[PDB]
């Protein structure tokens, strides 16, 4: 059980193959099922037997692009899956949020949403879908923009049409943008905060 | 009640009392 390991490890430590192997008390493909359903940020293992006495296994990790909820994460093609905090929080990825089958959909949003907002240099910190289908993003900057369900992407353009506006008007009257909600046919209400 | 402010801020074009309105 002498073992080696090939493949762009990021979360998987050494101990985790150590213990799924040592785990089962050997067959090649018991092993790689094993190691797939002990260690769910795996996408794809192999496992192949070499003499004299070594274990030679490629690994392929899920890449998270976001943290999905919370406590999991989601990757670039839409696969959801977890790893424990304590490997995951030294990382800065923004927030996608949604009712629990609805990753793909949420990703496709949130690329639509943060490619347009990018075009102008605002960042997505958040993107949260409801049940309902309602959409609140987050900016970096944390300004709040309230989507509602309709066209997100005419409300969001909505938002950087008026963006300027709204920073002179903030820096005259030294506030913060706190939130934009764009739930309007035609506008905008904008709450404020004072500054940090 | 989120559906609800929602449908006030759309269809009434209602906001919340301290919020600046703009319209494009």
């Amino acid at each position: 059980s002498k073992l080696v390991l090939t493949g762009e490890r990021h979360y998987t430590r050494n101990d985790d193959i150590r213990q799924s192997i040592l785990a089962l008390g050997q067959d090649v493909n018991i092993i790689q099922t094993q190691i797939e359903q002990r260690l769910p940020w795996i996408k794809q293992v192999s496992v192949r037997k070499q003499w004299p006495d070594e274990l030679k296994i490629h690994l392929v990790e899920y890449v998270p692009i976001a943290r999905w909820n919370d406590q999991h994460m989601v990757d670039a093609e839409g696969n959801t899956f977890s790893v424990p905090p304590e490997r995951t929080s030294k990382q800065v990825l923004p927030m996608l949020y949604g009712p629990e089958g609805s990753a793909n959909e949420v990703l496709q949003g949130y690329r639509e949403m943060g490619q347009m907002l990018a075009k102008d240099r605002f960042t997505l910190k958040e993107a949260a879908m409801t049940a309902r289908r309602s959409w609140q993003l987050t900016l970096n900057n944390d300004i709040k923009l309230n989507l509602g369900r309709g066209d997100t992407m005419k409300r969001l353009a909505r938002f950087v049409e008026l963006y300027p506006v709204l920073q002179q008007q903030a820096q005259t009257d030294g506030k913060r943008i706190s939130y934009v909600d764009l739930r309007y046919d035609s506008g905008a209400a904008v709450g404020w905060a004072p500054l940090p | 009640q989120e559906a609800l402010e929602e449908r006030a801020r759309n269809e009434l074009s209602l906001t919340r009392p301290g919020e600046t309105f703009y319209r494009l």
